[PDB]
């Protein structure tokens, strides 16, 4: 009959008058299932948010000139716009990302056509003005340029990059990949003019931190 | 059921002048490498 | 396993505590504050210095007065501890012994000398010691130019009360100062930064004063 | 421009004519921030359904004789009824559940009165049918008595116990704790009447498996 | 002026029936390895 403190993630139990636990005649208490009824690793629930989705496709066709915008996508809250993606449920509890970024842009052309697409990276508060940028000079971004010839896939890594320590979940802050027409297309007859451009997304080096009520909005960098 | 299967465009397909206009697929399951089969049992179908 | 904890003795720990015994009050310091599972504490410094250091902080002035002299007559001029500005972080100790900078500016439109001369015992230690200001430690200032002179401590009173406002032994000092030269408008700021300072015993923190 | 595979979790994605990947000059990938600008440990998130709530609490007063209801939980749908709860979220993906569970029963008696509660477990295949049970044996089951007087907390674990090797999150499987009027309590004047009761619970060795649709039910083991 | 970079055709582009008419090009100058600057100077130029 003494204090009996229970501690378990954030909450906590401090309990006095407490009583010895009691548990079924031999109990086992591990864990995992041998034999195994699932082929499954078993720490792919904690893992599972890290799974690529794709991510907002778009049309690039003839009539878009250079410095035309094919499709965008705002980085961080587009791995979790609705409630069917993955990393939704488990974000939507905790405030604040640390995470990393990857990104692998999916593209196919018709052997026969010839131009590019750029896709590169724009954090937040450099989004935050197009106006400023010379087109010529997109170059100095972390990127990659696509040929439509030979190019099936174009992989690029970003690292965590924002002024604040932290990120907002259910903001914009880390900016996002926009991709441009760096040439236009040019198609012989008779050829599908539409061709489609759809942004294979990733993510990895996972973090959350700072709860807040499931679907409320709260302020911590500012 | 097991389940269903979904096959969805990424990308439609681009094709060319020289290039069929649409292409035929096939699905085929391999059964797996762990795979067992158990307790032996009759059914009402005939020739298999 | 890897969530769950348990007790029974070390209920301490994860934050029940009596307050009826609290040991010494300085005994609180070292007690370990609670945490759960996943708490990380960690003591991350982003500056070498500490601005949280007593040393550290009472190292920036803070500008107690300003006035202008336009007559060569000694002048009376008093010293409260700090209110209203970062000084006032001072308020929590009643006894203070240490020495004290004193950061004079002086304005003159007209060329004129200034000198300052301090005083902890007031005008009247029991006779008019105030006569003259030269022997008692004056230092003097040119115009338009200031100077950085720290006052040493000499008081009958080994430890000084920031709170009382009571001119024997409660303020942390009386300043004189007279102009030469012939001039009007000279005009001066003072400002008072401690040096090393001793503070000794808290005290409540004190109620802002709305009605004066 | 050879052929590129990249798999995390459950997708996995096969490239051909990759294009070798990019990263920002002077990249640093490490996860956690040190300097912290938070104090909690990265392992939060992963961790946090495990965390500790209140669980369908109850009121028991004089007018209740004995072998009467006090409270009901039905186990395994009791930790996410609502969005509200921490392991709701996450459990609203993977459609089975291995996981081990930690209830704490809270009481409080204000003292000078008498009487007990039972805190017992019953799985769901013994559950189905309450008809069939002798009241003064229920103590044969995986349990802890609480006496009114000197007893601030009762503490018991339940290890899996089910038919069936997983069992379905949305249902009952797991069977539920009930809490029995084992004696009457006995009141004193004046005193307040009600002594409220609120099972106050757990969770510990976090499972899932077999992904679904959000929303959707599935069938496992039927 | 740096000088005349002049483009011209040895051999015209051969285009096929299920490849385009005509390919659009584009130039870009690198500085190279060794490249110094000097004496850093004010301009009358502004955001830039």
């Amino acid at each position: 009959d003494r204090v009996a403190a229970s501690t378990t993630t954030n909450a906590g139990n401090l309990v006095q008058a407490s009583v010895a636990p009691t548990m079924p005649v031999k109990p086992d208490f591990k864990n995992t299932d041998d034999f195994l009824s699932m082929s499954y690793r078993s720490t792919t629930a904690p893992t599972n948010p890290t799974k690529m989705v794709h991510l907002a496709h778009g049309t690039w066709t003839t009539n878009q000139h250079r410095q035309a915008l094919v499709a965008s996508i705002t980085l961080l809250q587009a791995f979790w716009p609705n409630q069917d993606f993955p990393a939704w449920g488990q974000s939507r509890y905790f405030a604040a990302v640390r995470c990393g970024f990857h990104i692998q842009v999916q593209l196919n052309v018709n052997i026969g056509s010839a131009g590019c697409l750029i896709a590169a990276y724009m954090p937040k508060t450099a989004h935050d003005h197009m106006n400023t940028y010379t087109f010529g000079s997109y170059t100095n971004l972390p990127h990659v340029l696509m040929n439509a010839a030979t190019t099936s896939q174009a992989d690029l890594y970003i690292p965590y990059v924002f002024n604040h320590n932290y990120a907002r979940t259910d903001s914009d802050d880390l900016g996002g990949i926009y991709i441009w027409v760096w040439s236009a297309l040019t198609v012989p007859s008779g050829s599908p003019t539409t061709v489609d451009v759809t942004i294979f997304g990733s993510l990895l080096d996972l973090d959350f931190q700072c709860p807040r009520p499931p679907g409320a909005d709260t302020v911590i960098y500012t | 059921s097991l389940g269903h299967l979904r096959i969805d465009v990424l990308n439609r397909l681009t094709y060319n002048s020289s290039s069929p206009n649409a292409v035929n697929c096939i699905l085929q399951i391999k059964m797996g490498d762990d795979a067992m089969f158990m307790v032996p049992t009759t059914s009402n179908l005939v020739m298999q | 396993n890897v969530e769950a904890a348990q007790g029974e003795e070390l209920a301490t720990e994860v934050g029940l505590r009596a307050t009826e015994n609290d040991g010494s009050l300085s005994e609180q310091l070292n007690m370990s504050q609670p945490m759960f599972l996943n708490f990380k504490k960690h003591k991350v410094n982003i500056y070498a210095a500490t601005h949280t250091k007593v040393d550290h902080i009472f190292g920036r002035a803070w500008a107690v007065g300003v006035f202008n002299t336009e007559t060569a007559a000694i002048q009376k001029f008093d010293l409260h501890f700090p209110t209203s500005t970062h000084g006032a972080l001072s308020r929590f100790f009643c006894h203070w012994t240490g020495e004290l900078n004193i950061h004079i500016l002086n304005v003159s439109t007209t060329n004129a000398f200034l000198k300052v001369a301090h005083t902890w015992f007031g005008t009247d230690s029991g006779i008019a010691r105030t006569a003259t200001l030269e022997s008692n430690g004056t230092m003097i200032i040119p115009p338009n130019e200031q100077m950085t002179l720290c006052v040493p401590y000499y008081s009958e009173v080994p430890l000084r009360c920031v709170k009382g406002s009571d001119r024997n032994s409660a303020g942390l000092g009386s300043l004189f100062t007279q102009a030469v030269g012939r001039t009007i408008s000279n005009r001066v700021q003072i400002f008072v930064s401690f040096r090393c300072p001793n503070f000794f015993f808290p005290l409540p923190a004190p109620r802002e004063a709305t009605s004066a």
